[PDB]
């Protein structure tokens, strides 16, 4: 079990002596004497000690040998995006497995002068957390407030996390604006990947991000139909990502190894256990009600008026924190884990936790719409929307109704207006009324952002009560598809000719088609290639040829770029196998 | 027909290959090999010609190397390493274990920067992978003849 | 013997070595009864799994249960020796004392890469257990999301029934998964399939309390209007078990509280019968004729006294239902007070 060493086998010239490691040992860089009793001791190389997930008695243990490939030993992972109605994936490559990203990490752990607690995982998660959260704050720099749509194709073009790594140690390459500030929960899952902790990279759909502590969120919004003023101490953000990592919790109660959530707080990091996220155990550590609070809270919005004064509003309920996805395993699927988060919504049990949390926290309309909206809408397109008008009483009456549109970021910041429209109606009878009315990106007054998403509002005024009714949907902008033909399995050091097709959906002609093709283990860094214009009736389909090199299961990616967008990606899987003997 | 298009070379991502990593320090061994063809049959192959431990050392028809000495050059030479050095292609730190690897990926920056025609890629690929022999074959051989390579293959 | 199980929860490769070296037998029983390929198969120790493969482990060595390492291997998860004892050989029909298959508790447990696995070898993918249940209800009972996805496009008959008929949709809103119900509603369904009671998918979303979706049904077109074998409708469902939110909207959503049973009854003299209060004065604000008579003519006073109950009576006095009216057999709210 301890330290120890034997020679087995034993030659004239030439020792076979096997060292043998103990279970808990503290990882870095060492270096082994031999001191016989006559000489001084002698340098005989230096190594390094990472974390298994194969030994049995070690704290930081999977049993399922898949969940270990596809969690520390995988390389080619996805990041879903967009809102839970259509949820669109995006390759990356973490490449933790490179020579100097080791050393990087540890020259970032050395910082802490706490050698003996290296033993020991939480310590170093904690710690590594609470740096990387630091760093992000400090190398991030905002996103350009004028518009540079000829330089849009390098500010939002990603790589990988290596030269992210690269450029926040040293700041020698592009930085990472605010528009995409969520790759940090990658980049740390990187680096637990690279020091032998397990890791997955979830995302929260619709996540209330800002203050907590609170179960309630304010929210102003116009006369006309937008939001007055801009941001909000606490609001609903589209998503959010988060990581999780597998290990077991000895310092606390006995019940609770297995998934952690990695939370930095504005520093101090900590980790949670799932398990306590859902049993909703405030007092088990500072960090959980905050969290968990983050996931089931429930808002309020207010109008504001011309005189200041700001009204309730009676609109349906909508839902925060739904969703939860990651990457299956074993497959290129997404696979969702919210009922390891959730009770069902309705039951006892929740109703009996939702109880018990607010006894803890204790101590410290005459009509109605609603509104049917597409889950998405093409670019350069246009849709249909309904809404429909129930009133319940004998009299009639005048309504006005306001309809906005507005981008809007990830993370709740305001993007851009983009149209408004008023109306009045006058309902009678106590009859329902349908109102369908197109969106056509022509009547728009702007032109959207690189990356954003539509927010649709609808106010509808009483002319005789103020008391008004209102709904709210997002949308996000869906781009055409690109077709890959490839087949299923290849042969080592083989040519091998990939297909891509592309339809011009739009309505205007394409210019400046710059695309270029890249993977691990095909290709050695990138390629690119140029083509000429490609008219809205014709589509263009176009062929490359490689040869595989790295036996196994691989997949290539491949990226486009024109004047209407950038930054249009797509890949595909393949299996080669060793050649014929 | 499918339209075969053109490359473009933009390097906006190079400074996404740039390691930190200090490599260190290194002696260095330096060995020439060169096409020809062996006199029993007619078959090409690569031999090695001198080596650089400290001078050349050239190795003779015999088989026998000789004494080390100072290294001079031609100045042809120089003007044609200068020439095509200036439009050369560059691969650097490359991940491969194997000889065949570095040669398709060699064909495949060939093919993107149009060094070579795609109609050679074969012939050269089969030059590329025959047999390397060392300086205790040769006595085996029977004398060998300084050989290029055809279209053909003969 | 009862260490030769132990060094195969171990993995010890030359204990066990030697107890096949020296003994013949291959396979042995324990108190339970389950072989040590059993706990191999657990434990994902693959090199004495391997040493046991290479001489005679029968894959088709079952116990009285009838429970197959393969049935093991498909709960736990482990892939690769599902792969290793396909490899060697296995009867992927087979049944247990619950005439369970493996892609049964596959659909259970969540499992979707063995599954595909498993339809790629050639499983039946209709199957019908003790009770007849598909492995498709039961992969939507644990809200496997995307091992729907994959058995839809595989092979699915998706308004499938068993011995009380449920299609996946029914035993989706028992559960309560919104998720399931979207999948299967864009893909394929009907919502006028009814079960062997004749109930709705909107009474099991009234009775259960889930709310997305009944939002979700009703925003496909499920009918407001609806009959029980019974006779009951929705709207009486939510009042027959307290719940307010979704009376609330879907009454908000349009509906009618004077409608009669087989037995003539509104929701306020069957919600009278347990006296709900909250969902009494919700149904009360809106346009609902107290005066009303019952299928023996009772009054909601009537219902209302065999409780004792108090402010149901002033909550109904309000819109002054008057204790003159009295039943055909004479009885008036004082005589079933008294009674009471």
């Amino acid at each position: 079990k301890w330290w120890s060493a034997v020679v087995e086998e034993r030659d004239a010239q030439s020792w076979t002596i096997s060292v043998t490691t103990p279970a808990d040992a503290v990882i870095g860089h060492y270096s082994l004497l031999l001191q016989v009793s006559g000489r001084k001791q002698l340098l005989l190389g230096q190594f390094t000690l990472l974390f298994n997930p194969w030994n049995r008695e070690d704290a930081v243990f999977l049993k399922n040998e898949a969940q270990r490939m596809e969690y520390l030993l995988n390389q080619n992972g996805l990041i879903y995006l967009g809102t839970a109605d259509c949820i669109q994936a995006e390759s990356w490559d973490f490449g933790q497995f490179e020579g100097d990203v080791i050393d990087l990490s540890l020259r970032l752990l050395s910082k802490d002068k706490q050698v003996e607690k290296w033993s020991q995982p939480v310590h170093v998660a904690r710690v590594l957390g609470a740096l990387l959260h630091f760093l992000k704050e400090q190398r991030v720099l905002p996103t350009p407030q004028t518009q540079a749509t000829q330089e849009g194709a390098l500010l939002n073009k990603r790589r990988g996390s290596v030269p992210i790594l690269r450029q926040w140690l040293t700041g020698r390459g592009r930085p990472v604006y605010d528009g995409q500030a969520w790759v940090l929960a990658a980049v740390a899952c990187t680096v637990l990947r690279c020091l032998g902790i397990p890791a997955r990279v979830v995302t929260t759909f619709a996540s209330a991000q800002g203050t907590g502590g609170r179960l309630l969120i304010d929210e102003y919004y116009n006369e006309e139909g937008l939001q007055n003023g801009e941001g909000q101490r606490g609001r609903i953000w589209i998503f959010q990502t988060s990581t999780e990592c597998w290990m077991t919790r000895p310092a606390l109660p006995q019940g609770y190894d297995g998934w952690q959530i990695l939370h930095p707080s504005a520093g101090s990091c900590d980790l949670v256990p799932v398990r306590a996220v859902k049993e909703g155990t405030l007092g088990l550590t500072p960090a959980v009600s905050d969290l968990f609070a983050a996931i089931n809270a429930s808002c309020v919005v207010w109008k504001c008026c011309e005189d200041g004064t700001l009204e309730l509003t009676d609109s349906n309920t909508k839902y925060v924190g739904n969703n939860i996805s990651t990457k299956g395993v074993g497959s290129d699927r997404c696979e969702d884990i919210t009922q390891n988060y959730k009770y069902p919504e309705g039951s006892l049990q929740e109703k009996e936790v939702l109880e018990r949390v607010e006894k803890e926290k204790m101590e410290r309309s005459p009509l109605y719409l609603l509104l049917k909206a597409p889950s998405s809408l093409p670019l350069r397109g246009d849709a249909q929307i309904s809404v429909t008008l129930v009133n319940h009483s004998e009299q009639e009456k005048a309504v006005q109704l306001a309809i906005g549109v507005q981008a809007v970021h990830y993370n709740g910041v305001l993007a851009a207006k983009l149209w408004r429209k008023k109306l009045h109606l006058t309902l009678s009878a106590n009859l329902e009324k349908i109102i369908t009315i197109g969106l056509f990106f022509s009547n728009f007054e702007r032109n959207p952002p690189e990356n954003t998403f539509l927010r649709l509002t609808a106010m509808a005024t009483h002319s005789e009560s103020n008391l008004s009714c209102f709904a709210q949907e997002d949308i996000a902008i869906c781009r055409p598809h690109l077709a890959i033909k490839m087949p299923e399995k290849a042969e080592q050091y083989q040519p091998l000719t990939a297909s891509v097709s592309l339809q011009n959906s739009l309505d205007a002609p394409m210019e400046d088609c710059v695309i270029s093709i890249l993977g691990r283990g095909l290709i050695h860094r990138e390629r690119s290639y140029r083509f000429r214009s490609v008219w809205p009736e014709n589509t263009m389909c176009a062929k490359f040829q490689f040869t595989p090199t790295h036996v196994g299961l691989q997949r290539l990616t491949v990226e486009v770029d024109c004047n209407m967008f950038q930054n249009l990606t797509n890949y595909k899987s393949v299996t080669v196998v060793a050649p014929e003997l | 027909q499918m339209e075969e298009p053109a490359a473009h070379d933009t390097e906006a991502t190079a400074t996404d290959y740039h390691t930190t990593s200090h490599p260190g320090t290194h002696k260095v061994y330096v060995e020439l090999q060169e096409l020809v063809m062996d006199e029993k049959n007619q078959e090409l192959r690569w031999m090695e010609a001198a080596r650089w431990v400290q001078l050349e050392e050239n190795l003779g028809e015999n088989g026998a190397w000789g004494r080390p000495h100072l290294s001079h050059l031609t100045f042809w030479s120089l003007l044609e390493l200068r020439r095509v050095f200036t439009k050369g292609t560059v691969l650097l730190d490359l991940q491969e274990t194997s000889l065949a690897g570095v040669a398709n990926q060699l064909l495949d920056r060939f093919i993107f920067e149009d060094q070579i025609r795609p109609q050679d890629r074969e012939e050269l690929l089969r030059a590329l992978l025959l047999k390397h022999s060392h300086a205790g074959e040769l006595e085996a051989l029977g004398g060998v003849k300084p050989a290029v390579l055809t279209r053909s293959g003969d | 013997l009862p260490a030769l199980h132990i060094a195969a929860r171990n993995d010890d490769t030359r204990t066990a070595a030697v107890l096949l070296q020296n003994d013949p037998n291959p396979d042995v029983l324990s108190k339970t009864g389950f072989t040590p390929l059993h706990i191999a198969a657990h434990y994902e120790n693959l090199n004495v799994a391997q040493l046991l493969l290479n001489r005679g482990a029968s894959v088709n060595f079952t116990p009285q249960n009838g429970i197959t390492p393969l049935h093991i291997a498909s709960r736990r998860g482990n892939v690769i020796m599902v792969r290793l004892l396909l490899d060697r050989g296995a009867q992927i029909e087979t049944k247990t004392k619950d005439e369970l298959t493996p892609l049964h508790c596959a659909a259970r447990n969540g499992h979707v890469r063995i599954s595909e696995i498993l339809l790629d070898h050639g499983a039946p993918i209709q199957a019908k257990t003790k009770n007849g249940l598909s492995p498709i209800h039961m992969a939507a009972q644990g809200d496997h999301l995307d091992c729907v996805r994959l058995l839809l496009q595989y092979d699915a008959e998706i308004d499938d029934i068993t011995l009380d008929h449920l299609t996946p949709l029914h035993v989706a809103a028992h559960c309560g998964h919104h998720r399931v119900a979207k999948v299967l509603l864009d893909k394929g369904a009907k919502p006028n399939s009814r079960a062997l009671n004749g109930f709705t998918p909107l009474h099991i979303a009234c009775k259960k309390n889930h709310v997305r979706v009944m939002e979700l049904l009703l925003k496909t077109g499920a009918s407001i209007d609806a009959v029980t074998e019974s006779g009951l409708t929705p709207l009486h469902v939510a009042s027959f078990m307290g719940h307010l939110p979704i009376v609330k909207n879907l009454l908000q959503r349009g509906a009618s509280p004077n409608v009669s049973n087989v037995k003539v009854e509104t929701p306020l003299h069957m919600a009278a019968r347990a006296g709900h209060t909250e969902v009494a004065k919700y149904l009360l604000q809106n346009k609902a004729k107290v005066n009303a008579k019952a299928k023996d003519d009772q009054t909601p006073l009537h219902c209302a006294a065999r409780i004792g109950h108090t402010n149901m009576v002033k909550l109904l006095l309000e819109n002054n239902a008057n204790p003159n009216l009295a039943t055909t057999a004479g009885h008036t709210p004082l005589h079933i007070a008294a009674r009471e």
